[PDB]
């Protein structure tokens, strides 16, 4: 099994510049080529550079160049992406991995993939605020209660009910990321509605990645 | 003749049991530029040839040494080949008098695209509409599909 | 042009080496030259055959 | 550098089922087209390393062939650990380029969203903005939107959208559309609404509320 | 309980032309289908009892035919007489059923209206709301709609629709949409317009006004 | 003697749009398409989109796919270019051009260009840095004074020294657009040392796209 | 989508002489490739419309012809007014593209540069930062860089650099290299120097000063 897999992904600011690296194991680099690709959240794969374990030689896509440079250490078993000029647009999962020589076989080998992104904003903890109910009960006779997650930094944030206790009945979306530079989302819980005023419904949102979390107690209004 | 044919639209006549005099025309001089390729531009209805072939198109005036055989040019390797092999005559008379038109001549359309270039004496008529792009013309014009 | 085949005694199936013959019987208006046995039989004297 | 297509952007097909996803070059790659499935959060496996390749450790489920400049790859009885968005890569020219990605849904029952439409409550309101929210509920296909509405005119440019997962056993989801507002600005408008509709939606859902409800 | 389905919503056709006009029905209801000829201000004629079978007093113009489960109307001639809204009928299973009607246009010249906005007069604004009034006139083919706005976005759900009578040489017709706002709506927004479109015009007339004035 | 004539130029927030117009002189429209091409600050030429004046039929450059649309009018014998969700990238001029067919024919026709900015910071006005001379002459006897010129908005600049009088000696840079969203230049005098103490040497900066002007003093200190 | 690709980047040749580019695009477009002439200031010339023809109004010393795939580009008699960067484009298919610019000198005497040192002035160091300017005026060729070194050591990711235009008589050019440090990276350290090469330099320029100095 051949395996080279990405760390080092983090924020820059708007034209600054990130180093990615991947630790290689189990194989003679040599006869391999090196590949960076980057995922855009919502896109498909965009390949940005290569470089030949065995010569030096190396390639590059359209919309990297004079911008990223690849390079590859065979006495560290490593290989780097030297990302600048950053922008907004270049927020990607960035993958390490590796086909033969130079081209006709496409890759054997893929990393996990590790997040650089580029915002102005990027350090924020949550803002959190209750979703009123329906005044009246849907299908099933249940309604919702719920929650708006709004200018966040960085993602990904963990969302669920009664401080975490709280998994049944809940619907949550993913987040986006907001022309504030931010990300948001939302949630609510449905269950019969008479439950509405018996549990608890505390908005636990979680942020391991901006050290910091916010419980939000949600309550029907009368309506 | 009173008109000609376009260049891809070649109008190729053969010549066989008759005699025609190639040295009296060019002498008589009703054609402006008279260039020969192989042959003599006179003294040669005394060379004896068993399939003599006249046929007739409309060039430009950059274009009376570019139709010839032996010669190369963007009319002669696209429109209507001369291969080496082959002699005669190229005979230009500036006809602006009876076919230029403000707005342009319609009676005579020129080949830009095809698939491959026009081979040695070959006459192609066609006006099917030329495919330029991915997407099939369906006998209309539209983007990438044109006359 | 040309990729070493990656021929491996640790390959699957599919990528294991084969030694491939591959045969076309062809036949031309002339004299067939190449017969298999012709599954001959036994001489027979003395009756019409 | 030759760009591919994928088709179709999703596929229905339920466990036992065929899965069809095609992917062309704009330019001859020769048969030099690798496949790949990628599980959310993970690595894409490669399934193909070209046209007539597919790599060992790939359920024989996986199987396709060429056609002109086309490639068709499908999955003969499709199992629970095949569904991922599947992409396509041409390695025979530089840059290396990939399609756009393929999901794969279990071909279940369709049916209208229940909605809740949430006017902004007295809290969020409280952040100086409010966000009028109208959630689409375990619904069924895939694409599905809100058009929003502000005294019955079409509101647009000051909304946000989001769209959740699939249920494992029935492939509902929920859709997120949302309106934000100065408070200001929610102020001044008395009527809002939620016109709700969908591929497989033949009867639209509309809710609405008026200013100060709920 | 089967219903039936009629198309084309309208037909155009001159005098002496022929008019085709289909409906098929949910399920089999034998040959059992009816067609009737209506004029504003009457009673269907029935025309047909069943897919072959004509009613004395009808125009001999009237046929049709089968193709499977739908049913073919035609007229080979067409007369002034007969410029009606056909409606189909099944009598195979109760509940007896009909299908929803097709007009017939007399195929003249197309052309595009001449568009009139008037906005919501003084006298208008008395009654403590506001009408803003466009008027489509003079024009052809038969399906044409406003698009109206209001502070340049486009609003759906507060207009109002009236249609007159097409033209006897001309085929064109006039076509009335209006909006609503109370007066104090009208009055908080500053720009509004009529965006005139139709099935037989390239390039959409707009007209429009500054609130207050005319 | 046929030209094309650009117009309807100017300015777009990101995310914005602009409508751009094109008339032809001395030529009948009819049989030709009708072309937009795009040439970037630092770049060259890019087709962007184009239509059949004598049949409407429509392509788009793969880079504003979905953003932009076209049309064209013979009877008027002018062209237009509707660009929305504008970004500071596509700031550009940009030209109106005509040829046979649906293609195969190059510009027949062609415009002198409009230029269209797009930008994040709309209005600014020139901040200019002094440049100290050198401590020694060089080759000729010569030294120089010079200055920066950073971050104005819009484009064209036109700088000289000497408050407009000097060009002898000029060596002005073109601009070029930064990630501030604003634009910047530089520029020299080079003269014989002696001249430095002599001569005034103000960095003209004039903006009339912006309505300023910058008259910056740059005069020898003691290095 | 076909790409384009121009060799040399630059061609030197005096008035009289001729000018040779070579074009090609990455799949055939047949003989539709034009050529533009550019001036700064000015949108490109239309010199060539197809590679069979050339344009109307332009002189006859512009002209190429084809081989196989290429296009061969030519001027063949020099004048000062073809002093410009050229571009190369195919018109086939869409998008329509151009290749990158070809420049052209006039073949002037080689020379090097007047390197000045423009050391961070007291004005400059008010901003918080300091910027080490080296400008290098008047000298040909085009090719030229600007290296830096701090301490002694080659600096690097901390540097910018800008080229102007040439001179219409003498084809010189200027280049402007900074070194950027906050002004607290400035004090760490003592010595500062700019090294100057170019293609016709045989004696490279260094220029030197103390961190604090001028």
């Amino acid at each position: 099994e051949v395996q080279l897999v990405e760390s080092g992904g983090g924020l820059v600011q708007p034209g600054g510049s990130l180093r990615l690296s991947c630790a290689a194991s189990g194989f003679d680099l040599g006869g391999y080529s090196m590949h960076w690709v980057r995922q855009a959240p919502g896109k498909g794969l965009e390949w940005v550079a290569g470089i030949y374990a065995s010569g030096g030689a190396t390639a590059y896509a359209d919309s990297v160049k004079g911008r990223f440079t690849i390079s590859a250490d065979t006495s560290k078993n490593t290989a780097y992406l030297q990302m600048n000029s950053l922008r907004a647009e270049d927020t990607a999962v960035y993958y390490c991995a590796r086909s033969y020589y130079y081209g006709g076989f496409g890759m054997d080998y893929w990393g996990q993939g590790t997040l650089v992104t580029v915002s102005s904003a990027s350090t924020k903890g949550p803002s959190v605020f209750p979703l009123a109910p329906s005044s009246k009960s849907t299908s099933g006779g249940t309604a919702a209660l719920g929650c708006l997650v709004k200018d966040y930094f960085p993602e990904p944030v963990t969302v669920s009910w009664n401080s975490g206790a709280l998994t049944s009945g809940v619907h949550t979306f993913p987040a986006v990321l907001q022309s504030s530079g931010l990300y948001s989302l939302s949630s609510v819980v449905t269950v019969p509605s008479s439950s509405l005023g018996t549990q608890t419904y505390i908005c636990n949102v979680n942020h391991k990645p901006s050290n910091t979390k916010v419980d939000k107690k949600v309550e029907p209004k009368s309506c | 003749a009173t008109r000609f044919a376009s260049v891809y639209a070649w109008n190729r006549k053969r010549i066989s049991n008759c005699v025609a005099d190639y040295s009296v025309l060019y002498n008589s001089a009703s054609f402006s530029t008279f260039k020969c390729y192989g042959v003599s531009p006179t003294k040669l209805n005394d060379l004896c040839f068993t399939n003599v072939y006249a046929d007739s198109f409309v060039i430009r005036g950059d274009e009376v040494r570019q139709i010839a055989p032996g010669q190369t040019g963007k009319i002669a390797d696209y429109n209507y080949k001369l291969p080496d092999d082959f002699t005669g005559c190229v005979i230009a008379w500036n006809s602006n008098n009876l076919d230029s038109k403000v707005g342009g001549n319609y009676n005579y359309l020129y080949r830009l695209f095809r698939k491959s270039n026009l081979k040695p004496f070959e006459r192609d008529i066609s006006t099917e509409i030329y495919q330029a792009g991915s997407t099939p013309c369906n006998g209309v014009e539209g983007f990438n599909c044109y006359f | 042009p040309l990729q070493s085949y990656g021929f491996q005694p640790t390959n699957g199936v599919g990528y294991q080496p084969y030694r491939v013959v591959v045969l076309s019987f062809e036949l031309l208006h002339a004299p067939a030259t190449v017969c298999g046995p012709k599954k001959s039989t036994n001489l027979v004297k003395n009756k019409c055959v | 550098d030759i760009q591919m297509t994928q088709s179709p952007s999703s596929l229905s097909a339920s466990v036992g089922d065929r899965v069809t996803i095609t992917c062309r070059a704009s330019q001859s790659v020769s048969s030099a087209v690798a496949w790949y499935q990628q599980k959310p959060g993970k690595a894409p496996k490669l399934l193909i390393y070209s046209a007539s390749d597919l790599y060992s450790g790939v359920p024989s489920r996986f199987s396709g062939s060429r056609s002109g400049t086309d490639f068709t790859l499908t999955i003969s009885s499709l199992q629970p650990e095949d569904f991922a968005t599947y992409y396509c890569q041409q390695s025979h020219t530089y840059p290396i380029t990939f399609g756009q990605g393929t999901k794969v849904e279990i071909k279940r029952t369709v049916a209208a969203p229940s909605v809740f439409i949430f006017p902004p409550s007295d809290e969020q309101l409280k952040s100086g903005t409010a966000s009028v929210v109208c959630l689409l509920n375990n619904f069924y296909p895939r694409e599905a939107k809100v058009q929003w509405k502000v005294d019955n005119a079409l509101q647009s440019g000051n909304s946000q959208e989001s769209v959740t997962e699939q249920d494992s056993k029935d492939s509902t989801y929920s859709l997120s559309s949302t309106l934000t507002l100065s408070k200001a600005d929610y102020e001044k408008h008395k009527v809002y609404a939620c016109e709700v509709t969908h591929q497989g939606l033949s009867s639209p859902v509309t809710k609405s509320f008026n200013r100060g409800e709920c």
